[PDB]
């Protein structure tokens, strides 16, 4: 599946 | 889960030391499958724990697609803090389950047995792959999804060797899939980048950070987008544009070393606009030729911490392919075109040739790897830059 991602 | 390789050489994998995938941290120099294509495949499905059983989801069903809908909306991947969660629209759900070749015993579901509750899902649908110097007939494996209550029960495995069962009963016995999870063992190692269009919001529900040495109004100046695109004779994407789109995007894959190979109707499929799906833009030039395109899907995601707000609009770079028109243009253009549409932030992995563009248009790295797989395939790693292959 996609990862959900956000700025580290 | 081991989100780190280095997490993941201290762990043992019970489950995935049994599959036709190298181990990690072993070096592979050749090409070719682990095990052959098999010549009987077990016809019985798996055991499942008392009380659940199969199901194949015909979404063609408007009560099953919600059913669908509302497991994944409720139990699929959340962000690293628990703040977001993937919220896929059925519509979407269409799309990406049921392109050229879909199968709907290939959208494999788990249920309770009383209550028919949908608890469970994996889906295929069927690719060709070139991969380094071969071309094969491939599986995509998407939305893998275990309830909540249901979770640490060793469900996982049993969907993947269901799946597995139902794709070599079709004479298939390659897959590809993607993960945030570090498992044997990644072809490539990808990293999502992040753009902010509309950074108030971002900073709002905490997706961003403002950077404590910046002001608010610092931070909407920064990433202030133009109202129009400014290349030259950019248009939403018609249905004489498939052809040509078909032979840009087929030559321009050529230059990496793992990609979908489509036919023009998967073309259609994969690239027809569709609102609050799929937007594809074309460069129709002032001799009337298309040179370059642009497309990105529509992801949204639940904000956790307050359900009744809007989801966050997120949009996600799919595939980009230029001839004429520069890349740093194209993606800029992608840009104001996303922020037009009212998306928050647009996403992109640093595959393909991304990387010449992600610092110069003020994307930010963001916290997670996507590792690439392929199954029952064993060929060398790759870096990055040429994975040339975007999954949802
Ligand atoms: C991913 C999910 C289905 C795993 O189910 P689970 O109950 O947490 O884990 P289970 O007890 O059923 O089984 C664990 C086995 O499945 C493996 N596994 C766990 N997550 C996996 C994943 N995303 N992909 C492939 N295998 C996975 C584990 O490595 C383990 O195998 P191992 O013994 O070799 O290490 C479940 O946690 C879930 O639905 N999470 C939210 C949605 C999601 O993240 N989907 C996959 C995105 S790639
Ligand atoms: C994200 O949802 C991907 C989850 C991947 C689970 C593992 C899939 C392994 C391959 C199964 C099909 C094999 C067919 C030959
Ligand atoms: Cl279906
Ligand atoms: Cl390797
Ligand atoms: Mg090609």
């Amino acid at each position: 599946g996609n990862l959900l991602s956000k700025f580290r | 889960p081991a989100k780190t390789m280095e997490e993941a050489s201290k762990r043992s994998y019970q489950f995935w030391d049994t599959q036709p995938v190298p181990k990690l941290g072993e070096v592979v120099n050749t090409h070719g499958p682990v095990e052959p294509d098999k010549d009987n495949i077990r016809q019985e499905p798996y055991t499942l724990p008392q009380g659940f059983t199969w199901d194949a989801l015909d979404l063609g069903d408007r009560g099953v697609l919600k059913e669908l809908y509302t497991l994944l909306n409720e139990n699929y991947v959340e962000d690293d803090d628990n703040m977001f969660r993937f919220d896929y629209s059925p519509e979407f759900l269409l799309w990406a389950l049921r392109p050229p070749g879909w199968l709907p015993q290939w959208h494999c579901g788990v249920r309770v047995v009383s209550s028919r509750k949908l608890v469970g899902f994996i889906s295929a649908i069927p690719a060709n792959i070139h991969i380094y110097d071969t071309e094969k007939k491939m599986v995509e494996i998407n939305f893998l999804c275990v309830h909540k209550k249901l979770r640490s029960k060793r469900v996982a495995p049993v969907l993947i060797r269901e799946i597995t069962r139902r794709v070599h009963l079709e004479g298939i016995f390659q897959a590809v899939y993607t993960a945030g999870v570090v498992l044997p063992k990644p072809v490539g190692t990808c990293r999502y980048w992040h753009r902010s269009l509309n950074p108030r919001k971002l900073i709002e529900v905490k997706f961003s950070h403002l950077s404590r040495n910046m002001t608010m109004q610092r931070t909407m100046k920064l990433y202030r987008l133009p109202e129009t695109p400014k290349t030259a004779g950019l248009r939403p994407m018609e249905t004489k544009d498939i052809p040509v789109v078909h032979q840009l995007l087929t030559r321009y894959l050529k230059q990496f070393h793992l990609t979908p190979v489509m036919s023009q109707e998967e073309v259609e499929h994969w690239f027809y606009p569709q609102e609050n799906i799929i937007d594809t833009f074309v460069v129709e030039n002032a001799n009337g030729e298309v040179t370059d395109f642009l497309s990105f899907y529509t992801l949204p995601s639940t904000i956790m911490n307050h359900p009744t707000h809007k989801s966050l609009k997120a949009a996600y770079s799919f595939y980009n392919v230029h001839t004429q028109t520069p890349l740093l243009d194209l993606m800029s253009d992608a840009l104001v075109l996303a922020k037009m549409k009212g998306f928050d932030v647009f996403n992109a992995l640093d595959l393909m040739e991304n990387k010449t563009f992600l610092e110069k248009l003020k994307f930010g790295i963001g916290d997670g790897n996507l590792q690439y797989y392929l199954y029952n395939w064993k060929c060398p790693s790759m870096g990055a830059e040429k994975v040339g292959l975007v999954l949802q």
